[PDB]
C-alpha cells in the first residue's frame, strides 16, 4: 500500500572541480509523508536545508534537500533516504551524470 | 490568504 | 494560458510521536510563496518568496491573519484524522494522512476557469468539490458520512465564496506584486551528451536546464519517426533557484547518431527546437 520514494542526486550547474556549486537530492512519489533524508560527504552527514512538504496530483509527496558544496576528485557524495516503505535506508551516490 | 473556513470531515 | 493559486495541506500522525503534524504551503504556478508547520515554538505563517517580504507594507495583518487561519486549520484536521480513522474503525496504533488541495485557475483578465477543493485519506481520494461548486462527490461509504455532514452545514456556499472571490483576487495580487518571478518564461539551456555503452550501442541524452514553468516536452525522433515509447524520460526536478531540469535519453546504433533528433517544447521558447549531436 505504501509507495516507495524515487531519488535523484545531482548538481544545479555542470560540475567542474573547484568552481563551487549546489548539491541536490530530490525525493518524490512516496507515501506516507514521514521520511529522513540526508546528504553525505564521504559518509559523514552535512548541514543541509529541507524544503517544505508538498504533494503531486496523485497525492504522493516530494521534497528537496540541498546545500552548497565544492566538488573535488577525492570527495564522494551520496543521499541517504529512509521511508516506511523501505526495509532499510537507501544510499544513492552522486555521479556527475544523473 | 489561506481559506478562513475549514469544516472537519 | 491560465494561472493558478493552489494550497496544499498535509496532516499526518506518525508512529513514534503523539500529536499529528500539520504542513500548509501555497503555490502560484510552480512557485511556493508561503508555508506553515505546527512543529515550531509559536508556529507562524512565514514568507517563502521574495515579493512576500514586502507584503506587510500593503497588508500589515497578512501574517497575523494567515497564522490564525492555518493554526485553526491545523486543529480541525487533527480532529479529522480521528473522525475518519473511526469511520474506518482503524486503531490508534497506525499512522494516517489527510491531505487537502484547494485553489483556482484564472484566465487572462481575472476570469475564473475552474475552482476545486479535494481531500485524500492515506493517499486515496476521499471527497471533492464538484466543478459546479455546489455539490460533492464522495469516494466510499465513510466519505458519505462527510458529504451528508457538509450538505447539512452548507459548506459548499462558504467554499465557493472564497474560491470565486478571495482566491481570484489574491492570485491577481500575487501576479502583480511578484511580476518579476511569476509572469516569467525562462527557456531552457539545451544540449546533448554522448555516452557509449559498447562497440555497437550508444546513449544520447538531451538535457534541459533552468526553465520555468515546469511544463516541458522532450522528444527523440528517428528520421522524423516518434520514439517516445523507446525513450528513458527522467521526472522533472527543481534546481534550487526556482527553476527546473529534465533530460531524455535514448539508445542508438553507434556511427548513426545523426539520424536522431531531439525536440524541445517550452512556453518560454519562440518556437519548438529540433536538436542534433555534433563532434
Amino acid at each position: 500500500e505504501p509507495r516507495t520514494p524515487k531519488i535523484q542526486v545531482y548538481s544545479r550547474h555542470p560540475a567542474e572541480n573547484g568552481k563551487p556549486n549546489y548539491l541536490n537530492c530530490y525525493v518524490y512519489g512516496f507515501h506516507p509523508p514521514q521520511i529522513e533524508i540526508d546528504l553525505l560527504k564521504n559518509g559523514q552527514k552535512m548541514k543541509t536545508e529541507q524544503s517544505d512538504l508538498s504533494f503531486s496530483k496523485d497525492w504522493s509527496f516530494y521534497l528537496l534537500v540541498h546545500t552548497d558544496f565544492t566538488p573535488s576528485t577525492v570527495d564522494e557524495y551520496s543521499c541517504r533516504v529512509n521511508h516506511s516503505s523501505l526495509a532499510a535506508p537507501h544510499m544513492v551516490k552522486w555521479d556527475r551524470n544523473n | 490568504d489561506y481559506i478562513n473556513t475549514n469544516l472537519v470531515p | 494560458g491560465f494561472h493558478s493559486l493552489r494550497y496544499f495541506y498535509t496532516a499526518w500522525s506518525r508512529p513514534g510521536s503523539g500529536e499529528p503534524r500539520f504542513v500548509a504551503v501555497g503555490y502560484v504556478d510552480d512557485t511556493q510563496f508561503v508555508r506553515f508547520d505546527s512543529d515550531n515554538a509559536s508556529p507562524r505563517a512565514e514568507p517563502r518568496a521574495p515579493w512576500m517580504d514586502l507584503v506587510e507594507q500593503q497588508d500589515p495583518q497578512y501574517w497575523d491573519r494567515n497564522t490564525r487561519n492555518a493554526r485553526d486549520a491545523a486543529q480541525t484536521y487533527r480532529v479529522g484524522l480521528d473522525n475518519v480513522r473511526g469511520y474506518y474503525n482503524q486503531s490508534e496504533a497506525g499512522s494516517h494522512t489527510i491531505q487537502r488541495m484547494y485553489g483556482c485557475d484564472v484566465g487572462p483578465h481575472g476570469r475564473l476557469l475552474r475552482g476545486y477543493d479535494q481531500l485524500a485519506y492515506d493517499g486515496a481520494d476521499y471527497i471533492a468539490l464538484n466543478e459546479d461548486l455546489r455539490s460533492w462527490t464522495a469516494a466510499d461509504l465513510a466519505a458519505q458520512n462527510t458529504r451528508r455532514k457538509w450538505e447539512e452545514a452548507g459548506y459548499a456556499e462558504r467554499d465557493r465564496a472564497y474560491l470565486e472571490g478571495e482566491c481570484v483576487e489574491w492570485l491577481l495580487k500575487h501576479l502583480e506584486n511578484g511580476r518579476e518571478t511569476l509572469l516569467r518564461a525562462d527557456p531552457p539551456k539545451t544540449h546533448i551528451t554522448h555516452h557509449p555503452i559498447s562497440d555497437r550501442e550508444v546513449t544520447l541524452r538531451c538535457w534541459a536546464l533552468g526553465f520555468y514553468p515546469e511544463e516541458i516536452t522532450l522528444t527523440w525522433q528517428h528520421d522524423g519517426e516518434d520514439q517516445t515509447q523507446e525513450m528513458e524520460l527522467v521526472e522533472t526536478r527543481p534546481d534550487g533557484n526556482g527553476a527546473f531540469q529534465k533530460w531524455a535519453a535514448l539508445v542508438v546504433p553507434s556511427g548513426e547518431e545523426q539520424r536522431y533528433t531531439c525536440h524541445v517544447q517550452h512556453e518560454g521558447l519562440p518556437q519548438p527546437l529540433t536538436l542534433r549531436w555534433e563532434p
